[PDB]
């Protein structure tokens, strides 16, 4: 559960991604596959070499569905239905692996966006993306 | 853990570079902030009400510079880890009876420090070598309950 | 995230509960302190032994709490805002204590009402008490 | 895994009355019913659509034959888990990557069974008893991660 600070802590700090969400969410997904290979299972069709355009184009999505539940982060169940169906009814993606790629966009944040990166903030996107990943993971339907 | 050469190479250029005075203070730190309940283990080390007050507290900065000088022992002998925190491993789990989950979430703290600290250096790649480190000392704290 | 079938499961199950339900708690105490035992830490002062009154006292909070969530199973949040700062801010509980409480009770329900207890009851359950215990865990104000 | 001579005796009580065609398809079944996302490794089984599905599902209950053998093979080796579960660790771990969160949820479903099964005599003590088993079976089989 997000607090009021958390809402805002993290619509700033999410804020600050824009134009370069494709770019934040293909690295997010190059570490996750570098440091924790098992995550690379449930894409055994995808071009997963540095530098590729297939995970730059899937990098985009994740950031972009990031977005979209940051603009929905009081509803997110609602807003994030296809998404959930996909990840918990479909690919039957193991929670644990949630908790990688969310480590992973924290890296990634806090590589890229220092000064945005306090502790607080920190905290907060931990909890957001915790949330997220809840989301993603049940089936609610 | 196994490194590779180049990988141990990697780990052991970054970790030159790291503040032994100030690292390992922001690592427990954001831990305490983050993780709130781990604050429960850190009831003698006075003032933790607000993020500012951890990351000005002077005990957390100095008990943080114990469990970096840890993670450096670590670097220094991969291949005796469970030798290196057998005493650690003592405390946290047979005394403290931390549970071992939070050893990972130190681990990975730690990692956004690094990645933090250095950006663009934090490569990929040295991160996945740092991965495998932290998962070592993680392990290898929690070997009494293995 | 609990699904409306998910909601129902509860709420039926719970029901059936009725009158019992303090003495559940007590049980579902008794056997997290008995089967995990570093539980026991948080509760320093309290008489844990076999019988103990004080225990059946508390296991019949607990229960009342549950059923108040129960009722509120679509505002678990603003029901629970208390007991998440009791549990949360000043208790500080690790969250995998909460997963031991959870099995616990679904240990004590299975035992008392095996009848009631079929796979999809348990499953519903088994989501409910989880989400009970993010709420439980998080601060929120 | 130690257990006292009343904690043995117990154990050994209540697991001579479990039916040992039916028990573990019941636990496989409740991991999968109450743990979607298990069913990836179950690809091969046929449907799984619904509870019904899964718990008449004849695979399920002839693999679940198979996962009661090893709680039962182990039950009489608790001194020497980690070598008797070797072969299923590296088969769990190295080829099937199986999280070990799992192999701790499996063992929980295993004890909710035995408590719907025998109810009273499922008691706090024997319950105890039968945690640190599936505690120990558990880490058994992640040994390979450790
Ligand atoms: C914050 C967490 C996550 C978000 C926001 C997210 C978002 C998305 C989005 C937007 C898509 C594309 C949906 C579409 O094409 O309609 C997708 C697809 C997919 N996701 Fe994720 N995801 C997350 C976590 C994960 C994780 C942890 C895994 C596995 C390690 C995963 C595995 C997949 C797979 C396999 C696909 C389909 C790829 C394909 O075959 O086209 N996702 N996800
Ligand atoms: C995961 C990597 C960790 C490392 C490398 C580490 C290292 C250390 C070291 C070097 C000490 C001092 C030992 C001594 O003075 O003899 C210590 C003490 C302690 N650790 Fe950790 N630790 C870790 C994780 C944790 C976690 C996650 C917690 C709690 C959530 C924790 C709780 C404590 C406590 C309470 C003490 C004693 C503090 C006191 O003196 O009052 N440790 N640790
Ligand atoms: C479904 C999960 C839980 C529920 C519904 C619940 C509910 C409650 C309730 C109603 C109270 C009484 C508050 C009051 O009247 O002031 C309480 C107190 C308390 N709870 Fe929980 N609780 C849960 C999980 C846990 C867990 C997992 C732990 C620790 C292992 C825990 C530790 C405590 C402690 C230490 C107290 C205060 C006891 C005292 O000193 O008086 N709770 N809880
Ligand atoms: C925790 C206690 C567990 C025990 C005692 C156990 C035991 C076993 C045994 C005896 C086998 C047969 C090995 C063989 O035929 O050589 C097996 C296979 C297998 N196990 Fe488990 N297991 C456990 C947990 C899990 C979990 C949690 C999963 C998660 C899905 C899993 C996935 C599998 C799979 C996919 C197979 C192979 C099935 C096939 O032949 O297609 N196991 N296990």
């Amino acid at each position: 559960v997000l607090s009021p600070a958390d809402k805002t802590n993290v619509k700033a700090a999410w804020g600050k991604v824009g134009a370069h969400a494709g770019e934040y969410g293909a690295e997010a997904l190059e570490r996750m596959f570098l440091s924790f290979p098992t995550t690379k299972t449930y894409f055994p069709h995808f071009d997963l070499s540095h530098g590729s355009a297939q995970v730059k184009g899937h990098g985009k999505k994740v950031a972009d569905a990031l977005t979209n539940a940051v603009a929905h982060v009081d509803d997110m169940p609602n807003a994030l239905s296809a998404l959930s169906d996909l990840h918990a009814h479909k690919l039957r993606v193991d929670p644990v692996n949630f908790k990688l790629l969310s480590h992973c966009l924290l890296v990634t944040l806090a590589a890229h966006l220092p000064a945005e990166f306090t502790p607080a903030v920190h905290a907060s996107l931990d909890k957001f993306l915790a949330s997220v990943s809840t989301v993603l993971t049940s089936k609610y339907r | 853990v196994h490194l590779t050469p180049e990988e141990k190479s990697a780990v052991t250029a970054l970790w030159g570079k790291v503040n032994v005075d100030e690292v390992g203070g922001e690592a427990l730190g954001r831990l305490l902030v983050v993780y709130p309940w781990t604050q429960r283990f850190f009831e003698s080390f006075g003032d933790l009400s607000t993020p500012d007050a951890v990351m000005g507290n002077p005990k957390v900065k100095a008990h943080g510079k114990k469990v970096l000088g840890a993670f450096s022992d670590g670097l220094a002998h991969l291949d005796n880890l469970k030798g290196t925190f057998a005493t650690l491993s003592e405390l946290h789990c047979d005394k403290l009876h931390v549970d071992p989950e939070n050893f990972r979430l130190l681990g990975n703290v730690l990692v956004c420090v690094l990645a933090h600290h250095f950006g663009k250096e934090f490569t990929p790649p040295v991160q996945a070598a740092y991965q495998k480190v932290v998962a070592g000392v993680a392990n290898a704290l929690a070997h009494k309950y293995h």
